[PDB]
């Protein structure tokens, strides 16, 4: 019963925050690196962001450097994603995604789980 | 065997040579310092010099031990099997991390051959102790096995290991990793270890850390009440960059 489940998207205007949640269970989610990973309807998958099992590695896109940030509270099992200045490119699903490894050295290999993803829909109208 | 041995004889100028890095690295390493290079010569030839080469034992190394006494930050270690070059360049350019040839009695040894006679009390430079054909209980062998068991003792937190993802057994129950240094982990110090499987480079697109050799690591790291975690290194000529440059979308691209 491995399962991340992503919670917080909705519909916002640009300029404006949302965070994101992902609940982890059914593994010993504090030894565990976990990402974000957000696909715009129609377009390929983008890698957003690293956390490393300790929060000690924090990494980002350039496409979202200085405005998101990844955060975790390894007591809740829960993987976080604070998302500020929101623009209409951000538009998508975004996905927690468990690593295999720790990412104290970071290493990108296949992630083994995914979520289902939660739907940011950053839109003026 | 008895004065005519299989392996290859002490290193040409090996006592040159241990003094040579022995000053180059205490020099570099201001936080040693302490440690008197003519002196850690006298405890490594005083470890076999007029002993019998095939009955040394890790008392004799107790000398050099403890001249050679280093806290190396036990969360900042890399365990390595056959991929010798990687792993070094690896600790080369991620600064805070260490493989046992980093350390001053690893850095003294690396590369290095040596033995002596029972009387003679000279350094023989003909022929050494093979370890397979000769005897187990030879001047290198036995160095190697007592500073690869203190190296990995040591270890805590996340333990990282490189292995030849090129090799019939990418985990080698036989090696120095299998033998010592994975049954010298302790759970009560030790959360992970990582395995990373370097790839040859040309094409070997299969997730090699479900290979039945990991899987075997596996058990006995989970046995030991420990985490094993196992990440593939296709791109071996990619991987420092990518290392120095996690935030790279060339990098990011392997998931
Ligand atoms: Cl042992
Ligand atoms: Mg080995
Ligand atoms: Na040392």
């Amino acid at each position: 019963q491995v399962q991340l489940v992503e919670s917080g998207g909705g519909v916002v205007q640009p300029g404006r925050s949302l965070r994101l949640s992902c609940a982890a269970s059914g593994f010993t989610f504090s030894s565990y690196g976990m990402h974000w990973v957000r696909q715009a309807p129609g377009k390929e998958r983008e890698w957003v962001a690293v956390i490393s099992d300790d929060g000690s590695n924090k990494y980002y896109a350039d496409s979202v450097k200085g405005r998101f940030t990844i955060s975790r509270d390894n007591s809740k099992n829960t993987l976080y994603l604070q998302m500020n200045s929101l623009r209409v490119e951000d538009t998508a699903v975004y996905y927690c995604a468990k690593d295999r490894g720790t990412m104290r050295v970071v290493v990108y290999d296949t992630l083994d789980i995914w979520g289902q993803g939660t739907l940011v829909t950053v839109s003026s109208h | 065997w008895r004065q005519t041995w299989s392996g290859p004889g002490t290193t040409k100028r090996f006592p040159e040579t241990v003094l040579a890095r022995c000053v180059k690295y205490t020099e570099i390493h201001p936080e040693m310092r302490h440690v008197d290079c003519q002196s850690v010569w006298d405890a490594f030839k005083g470890a076999f010099i007029s002993k019998h080469p095939c009955d040394i034992t890790e008392e004799d190394y107790q000398p050099l031990m403890k001249l050679g006494t280093q806290t190396v930050p036990c969360n900042k270690i890399l365990l390595w099997s056959r991929i010798k070059d990687l792993a070094h360049q690896f600790t080369q350019v991620q600064r805070d991390m260490f493989t046992l040839e980093d350390t001053l009695l690893g850095y003294l040894a690396d590369d290095l051959t040596w033995c002596g006679e029972f009387a003679t009390s000279k350094i023989n430079y003909q022929s050494c102790p093979d370890w397979r054909k000769d005897c187990s209980n030879n001047p290198v062998s036995v160095f190697w096995k007592t500073v690869s068991r203190r190296f990995a003792e040591a270890a805590c937190d996340v333990v990282h290991v490189m292995l030849d993802g090129s090799r019939s057994k990418i985990f080698d129950k036989d090696s120095t990793f299998g033998s010592v240094e994975v049954h010298n982990l302790q759970p009560e110090k030790v959360q992970t270890l990582e395995a990373w499987v370097i790839h040859g480079g040309r094409e070997d697109s299969r997730d090699l850390c479900q290979d039945p050799t990991i899987k075997e690591l596996e058990s006995i790291i989970s046995k030991r009440n420990i985490q094993f975690s196992c990440k593939n290194i296709y791109r071996p000529d990619k991987f420092l960059q990518c290392v120095k440059n996690p935030e790279d979308s060339s990098c990011t691209s392997e998931i």
